[PDB]
């Protein structure tokens, strides 16, 4: 991530991450609406961190440094470049909605009223259909993904060494390949966690809360799909086996 | 410190994400509670032994069935979780949740949790629970699924009050340790 970006999200809540004098002028209903907003906000932009360290310190290190088989780099990092676009992507625009709202004069101090729009736009149309063939292409080889990894890590030295090197910094602890993957996978089950709490606290205005309503209804279509697009590949899997259960 | 996985799994009412938030932070949130865990990797040292425990959450995953399996690979030790104050929860354990991780977790020991002890003995929970011809769950209720289910033990906790949580996950550390 980008310092600016760190430090706007640095807070546990937005709460706490405006001033006091601003916080304290809006209505209790408005801060339990923004707190989750910023917590998708800051999520989002700690998954975009989670695809960097998989492209730029892990696939881009073992392309540097070791000798890999061919086709052995992008096993252990299935469509991670596309990933990277689509929430690269939603992240700028959110990260936009919250730029356009600051109040002038101030880097910290924003409301943002209307949400809803914005997820719409990102779970409909092409931006949706991108996102689901990419998961149901990732999520079907995320276990050779794993699998690819305890074998290179336990018989070649220099692949070993290499990841002892790169996650040995603290704020790396959570962040180990495997660990990457998981996260990766585990995202797209958050957002409707997260979306049907904003919409809790987003009755006030009546478009918005239809807004969210039918954001809340395409992430959940965008997911069935997904699950119903997995079967896991499997390295070495004969046909036979693939096509009985 | 060797490093173990955890896992917990149960019904979206049992208060897994809380319970996560709660140990990782060792404090229920003053402000703010968070709506969802990423991951964790907590310093434990249990019984003179040094571990790093990588926590992860299923919310969000229980209606997705090719999803939510994902979760489970080279996990060491499952907590599975069930609210004090939803019988309902408890009644999902042993046909729903208790083949799913004994098909994709084979061997690994399972801690049976009973969350919201805190509820028991709270008033307002008795009485919406008495309109539905039901009663927070007992203890004894709660040992006994343990048994039933091949549990490797039965804990309580409060994400609320803090009490029984670091119990909990260091028990899991223990039983993650074991051959
Ligand atoms: C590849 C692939 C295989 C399946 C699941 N499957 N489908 C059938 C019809 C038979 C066996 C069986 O395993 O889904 N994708
Ligand atoms: C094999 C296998 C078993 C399961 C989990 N499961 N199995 C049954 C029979 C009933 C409920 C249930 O959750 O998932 N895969
Ligand atoms: C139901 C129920 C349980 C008890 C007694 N009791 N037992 C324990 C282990 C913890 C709290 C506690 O109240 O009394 N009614």
């Amino acid at each position: 991530s980008m310092e600016m970006d760190e430090k706007d999200f640095a807070a546990d809540s937005w709460s706490l991450a405006v001033d006091s004098s601003f916080l304290q002028q809006h209505k209790k209903e408005v801060m339990k609406q923004q707190d989750v907003i910023y917590e998708l906000i800051q999520t989002e932009l700690h998954h975009v961190r989670t695809l960097k360290i998989m492209t730029r310190l892990f696939r881009t290190g073992m392309l540097e440094e070791l000798h890999l088989e061919p086709g052995v780099v992008q096993g252990l990092f299935p469509c991670v470049d596309e990933l990277s676009d689509i929430h690269t992507r939603f992240l700028s625009q959110l990260l936009e909605r919250r730029r356009q709202a600051l109040c002038p004069g101030s880097t910290r101090n924003f409301v943002i009223h209307r949400l809803g729009d914005l997820l719409i736009s990102q779970f409909s149309g092409p931006s949706a259909e991108q996102m689901c063939k990419t998961y149901s292409e990732f999520c079907s080889r995320h276990s050779k993904a794993l699998k690819l990894y305890k074998e290179l890590y336990a018989r070649d030295k220099r692949f070993q060494q290499f990841i002892r090197k790169v996650t040995r910094p603290a704020v790396l602890k959570r962040h180990g390949v495997q660990e990457c993957i998981l996260l990766v996978t585990q995202r797209i089950t958050k957002y409707p966690l997260l979306i049907s709490r904003i919409l809790q606290h987003s009755h006030g205005i009546e478009e918005e809360r239809q807004d969210l309503t039918t954001a809340l209804g395409l992430v959940k279509e965008l997911l069935s799909n997904v699950d119903e697009g997995i079967y896991q590949l499997e390295k070495g899997a004969r046909l036979q086996e693939i096509y009985n259960r | 410190a060797i490093r173990k996985k955890l896992v917990i799994v149960g019904d979206g009412a049992c208060g897994k994400t809380c319970l996560l938030i709660v140990f990782s932070k060792d404090q229920f949130p003053e402000v703010y509670v968070p709506t969802v865990f990423e991951n964790y990797v907590a310093d434990i040292e249990v019984d003179g032994k040094q571990v790093e425990l990588a926590l992860w959450d299923t919310a969000g995953q229980e209606d997705y069935d090719r999803l939510r399996p994902l979760s489970y690979p080279d996990t060491d030790v499952i907590l599975m979780c069930f609210s004090i104050d939803s019988p309902d929860s408890l009644e999902n354990i042993p046909e729903k949740w208790t083949p799913e991780v004994k098909h994709f977790c084979p061997n690994v020991p399972i801690i049976l949790v009973g969350n919201k002890k805190d509820l028991r003995n709270d008033e307002h929970t008795r009485r919406e629970l008495a309109k539905m011809k039901q009663e927070p769950v007992k203890p004894e209720e709660g040992r006994d699924m343990a048994n039933r289910i091949g549990a490797f033990g039965y804990m309580e906790c409060s994400a609320k009050t803090k009490d029984g949580v670091r119990e909990v996950f260091e028990m899991a550390t223990r039983a993650a340790l074991q051959a």
